[PDB]
């Protein structure tokens, strides 16, 4: 029984810059067994980091995610339009369960 | 291109039954393993279910566990969940992911390459 | 004042998926300790695979009985001069990769193999060509399907090679090789052996021409859309299929043992303990084996009695015609337009039916 | 039998004789085995019975369920300690019970009379049986019992210990009942209170060493090994070999037990999947126990053979026909290579043939038709020329 925790549940920023979102976990977990998605609104969840470090396939390097223990990070530097969607945080190891957070979205300041 | 193409939506009366289906085409079905993946409207979004390859290991959540249940059949590349007694709670959009895992000396990392375009499920 | 020549599918089988186990490997897979107990019952499965060989062997026996009938590959003449006939629609086409018919494409698509179990996975098997697989013989149980000697498009060519002579040659061509006659002269005896006088065809060739081609039209409108229509040989490949499906099935059957697995129940106990246990594994696994063996011999000997109803149908009645009355089938009938099947032969009657 | 494909059809046919036609034979022989060994990361030093005894003694109607989580446990030393009454075990061999790994080991201690072993068994009858300690029928594991009339006794006995003997219902399997509740068995109420027909279910024992060997005090320890979807984390003394794929061995893998040629996989899994299974519930995949790797396992020793040959009254020289194999360098690997000579030139060489059927290597191919004496299969006939 892990549950996920982030902070804040939308988060509206200026394109251009940093947007920092953060995940939290209840216990500490081990190696990053865990995900970072894409949820364009109304559409099909796409998937950016794996391993809560490294970027997936058509994913660029613009989209970065570091943690360990407990506190996890995403770091999206350069806001482009295209970039403003609903991301979350996934884990699947040390329990049999995949358990998700509840996210946050990105919106327009 | 790989397709998860998934069907089984519409409205339906509470304790009914239903049978969502997740056909697969673009790569070899029983060789990855399979996931239902759920989302109400407004919220985040829940997992339900997970099978293997081959239908030896199931594991369900804990608000799912009983009710739901999931199959397969690998000669058609589908992937079927059953639907006993549906409760109002349960309006939301089901997802068919599939299971890809990047090896490494280090661990066996764990990601959702590929999914489906969304059913919604309304009971009313 | 008139007839009707009512032209319908007798689907009568020719042979059934030409089946192989192999029985060392269906009843002790990966093990050689269960092979050494085999051993001790000795000539107990050999002798079924012996009998599944002496099966495979007649169905090649019963297509060789009903198409090869004649002794020449003949091919068609190019021209199609057959009268205002469309017997392209039975005869084989060479623009389509495989030398089949538009009916024929119909009978490829009508009956199949999809919701039957492992025919449908050892069928896709040989159509990977993409992972390297090993052995679709030894990845799917120890069931095996074997292949037919004589294929799609050889059995087509044996319906061409009787297409080209039954009407440009007459009904003279099954004693030997095609002995080519025009059509008018094919016709003479043929009327007068039915008690029809002959000049009315003389007269309307065309009215009768577009009569037969309205028969090839009405079994179209027959062979489109009904799915229980080819449901015999389907039957065959349902029911086979069962026979296949009821095999693999009763290895998930326990038959008095502690698991329904070889692997754990050599692993967990010593053998002094559970040699009584795995030869309860052997006697059930076997008799699955001797039950699968007896309904494939019963079910082979009716394949074999419709076949060679299938070849004798044709056998005599390509040499000539009746003289009492039904000596090859149904009413006033006068000769025999075979096509080809999945696992079978799909058959069109000539009758005679007075209005 | 090993030597020609003309040696291994007069094997399967027991005559010394054969005619014209094609024979489909039996193994392809010789195919030599060794072992392969694999059982994972291991934490050492478990609680074996050497925690399970002294004082402190587990009630009979308040007992609880040893967690054993990751050791090595030699089991062999708690067949062998020479103190134990009863051992029967289910479905498991209690003298190779070393060379197993389960994924935790469940232990239950209680005191029971000296007529209740045969009680404490999977579905049996009796009160004590159904109200105090169940079984369920398709249990995997082992009874251990022995008397105890010096340790588990004082004067006029304890009564501590107390089976139950009436409840309105059967138990469940492995289910506790910790309470202490007065029991009614007839018309006048008890509602706290003891009186008329009200019995007390729980029931002290009486362990005196002038009392019967039928009511003698008896612990139970039951050891209930199960077989969840978790990796192993309790296992035996079996010490590792290495990993060498293909090359067809027998092997061991979390306990199962099995013969086969170790490749490397394509196949995706879970967090705790350690075995794929199959259609007809064999072995496909076994997750490597260390390394976490994903391996493959199919059968070796086979491909498909069908030796055609013009008999030996003709001449000794044969062709062979292979199902499913498409002969691309790929029957040195489907056909393990490392029989003796005399096979490999009709592996892999000249005279390749492709077909429908698979591949025929060691005759000719001739691009134009004759007719058939030898039928072969898909569209191919062979015969002899001379
Ligand atoms: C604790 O339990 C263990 C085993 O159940 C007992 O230890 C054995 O004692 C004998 C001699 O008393 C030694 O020879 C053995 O080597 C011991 N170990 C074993 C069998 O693993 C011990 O007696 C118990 N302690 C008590 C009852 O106080
Ligand atoms: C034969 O099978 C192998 C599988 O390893 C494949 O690479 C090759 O293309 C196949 N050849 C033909 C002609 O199908
Ligand atoms: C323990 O597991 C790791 C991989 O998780 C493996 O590299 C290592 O060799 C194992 N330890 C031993 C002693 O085999």
């Amino acid at each position: 029984e892990i549950v996920l925790t982030q902070s804040p549940g939308t988060l509206s920023l200026s394109p251009g810059e940093r947007a920092t979102l953060s995940c939290r976990a209840s216990q500490s977990v081990s190696s990053s067994y865990l995900a970072w998605y894409q949820q364009k609104p109304g559409q099909a969840p796409r998937l950016l980091i794996y391993g809560a470090s490294s970027r997936a396939t058509g994913i660029p390097d613009r989209f970065s995610g570091s943690g360990s223990g407990t506190d996890f990070t995403l770091t999206i530097s350069r806001l482009e339009p295209e970039d403003f969607a609903v991301y979350y945080c996934q884990q699947y190891g040390s329990s049999p369960m995949c358990s998700f957070g509840q996210g946050t979205k990105v919106e327009i300041k | 291109e790989v397709q998860l193409v998934e069907s089984g939506g519409g409205v339906v009366q509470p304790g009914r039954s239903l049978r969502l289906s997740c056909a697969a085409s673009g790569f070899t079905f029983s060789n990855y393993a399979m996931h239902w993946v759920r989302q109400a409207p407004g919220k985040g979004l829940e997992w339900v279910a997970v099978i293997s390859y081959d239908g030896s290991n199931k594991y369900y959540a804990d608000s799912v566990k009983g009710r739901f249940t999931i199959s397969r059949d690998n000669s058609k590349n589908t992937l079927y969940l059953q639907m006993n007694s549906l409760r109002a709670e349960d309006t939301a959009v089901y997802y068919c992911a599939r299971e890809n895992n990047y090896y490494d000396s280090s661990g066996y990392s764990y990601y959702f390459d590929y999914w489906g375009q969304g059913t919604l499920v309304t009971v009313s | 004042t008139n007839f009707t020549i009512s032209v319908t599918t007798e689907i009568l089988p020719v042979s059934m998926t030409k089946t192989s186990v192999d029985c060392t490997m269906y009843i002790c897979g990966d093990s050689t300790e269960c092979s050494n107990l085999l051993l001790q019952y000795g000539s107990f499965c050999t002798q079924l695979n012996r009998a599944l060989t002496g099966i495979a062997v007649e169905q090649d026996k019963n297509t060789q009985e009903v198409f090869a009938q004649v002794k020449q590959i003949y091919k068609t003449p190019p021209i199609k001069d057959f009268g205002g006939f469309n017997f392209s629609q039975i005869l084989p086409d060479p623009s389509k990769p495989s030398k089949r018919s538009p009916i024929e494409d119909l009978l490829f698509n009508k009956v199949t193999l999809a919701d039957a179990g492992f025919i449908k996975q050892y069928g896709d098997c040989l159509g990977d060509i993409a992972a390297r697989d090993l052995i679709c013989a030894q990845k799917f149980n120890g069931l095996t399907v074997l292949p037919p000697l004589l294929t799609d498009e050889m059995i087509a060519q044996y319906t061409s090679a009787l297409l080209a002579g039954t009407i440009t040659s007459g009904w003279t061509f099954g004693a030997g090789p095609a002995l080519q006659i025009p059509f008018p002269m094919q016709m003479a005896y043929r009327f007068n052996g039915i008690g029809v006088t002959q000049n009315v065809l003389y007269e309307n060739q065309k009215l009768i021409a577009n009569q037969f081609n309205s028969a090839i039209g009405k079994i179209q409108d027959s062979l489109s859309s009904t799915p229980s229509a080819l449901g015999k040989l389907q039957d065959v490949v349902n029911q086979n299929a069962q026979a296949l499906n009821t095999l693999v099935k009763q290895l998930s059957s326990n038959f008095g043992a502690i698991s329904s697995v070889l692997n754990d129940i050599l692993s967990r106990l010593d053998p002094p303990e559970a040699e009584v246990q795995i030869d309860r594994l052997i006697t059930g696994r076997l008799q699955s084996l001797q039950t699968y063996v007896t309904q494939q011999l019963i079910r082979a000997a009716e394949i074999r009695a419709s076949a060679n109803l299938a070849a004798t149908k044709m056998s005599e009645c390509v040499l000539g015609q009746s003289k009492r009355v039904d000596f090859c089938g149904k009413g006033y009938h006068l000769m025999s337009f075979p096509q080809s099947a999945p696992h079978g032969v799909v058959f069109l009657h000539v009758t005679y039916v007075p209005a | 039998c090993a030597l020609d494909p003309l040696s291994e059809t007069k094997c399967t046919l027991k005559s010394f004789t054969v005619e014209k036609g094609i024979y489909q034979t039996s193994n392809f022989r010789v195919q030599p085995t060794e072992s392969i060994v694999r059982f994972p990361n291991i934490t050492n030093l478990c609680p074996f019975g050497e925690v399970f005894n002294a004082t402190r003694f587990a009630s009979v109607y308040a007992w609880n369920r040893k967690r054993i989580s990751n050791c090595v446990a030699d089991y062999s030393v708690l067949y062998n300690s020479a103190s134990f009454s009863t051992f029967k075990c289910y479905g498991v061999s209690p003298t190779k019970l070393n060379d197993l790994c389960f994924t935790n080991v469940y232990a239950d201690s209680f005191v029971i009379r000296g007529d209740e072993v045969r009680q404490i068994a999977p579905g049996q009858t009796g009160k004590i049986a159904d109200y105090n300690y169940k079984l369920p029928d398709d249990f995997t594991g082992c009874v251990i019992a022995w008397n105890s009339n010096n340790l588990d006794s004082k004067v006029g006995g304890n009564y501590n210990y107390l089976y139950r003997l009436f409840r309105k219902s059967n138990l469940k399997p492995f289910e506790r009942d910790i309470s202490t509740e007065i029991y009614q068995a007839g018309s006048t109420p008890c509602n706290g209170v003891e009186g008329f027909n009200c019995y007390f279910p729980l029931q002290s024992y009486g362990f005196q060493p002038t009392n019967g060997v039928g009511y003698q005090p008896y612990r139970v320890v039951v050891l209930s090994f199960e077989l969840l979807h978790a990796p192993a984390t309790v296992c035996g003394p079996k010490k590792s070999t290495n990993l060498v794929k293909n090359k067809c061995v027998n092997f061991n893998f979390n306990g199962l037990t099995g013969t086969g040629v170790l490749t490397e996989s394509n196949k995706k899994f879970l967090p705790f999947q350690q075995f794929g299974r199959d259609i007809a519930d064999t072995t496909d995949a076994v997750r490597d126990p260390q390394t976490l790797e994903i391996l493959d396992i199919t059968p070796c020793s086979f491909g498909g053979v069908s030796v055609i040959t013009p008999g030996t009254n003709t001449s000794n020289q044969v062709a062979v026909l292979y199902q499913d194999v498409n002969c691309t360098e790929v029957p040195v690997a489907i056909h393990a290579d490392q029989l003796t000579p005399t096979w490999r030139v009709y592996s892999t060489g000249s005279n390749v043939f492709q077909t429908r059927a698979g591949c025929l290597i060691g005759a000719e191919h001739v691009n134009n038709s004759y007719e058939c004496d030898i039928p072969i299969g898909a569209g191919i006939c062979a015969s002899y020329q001379t």
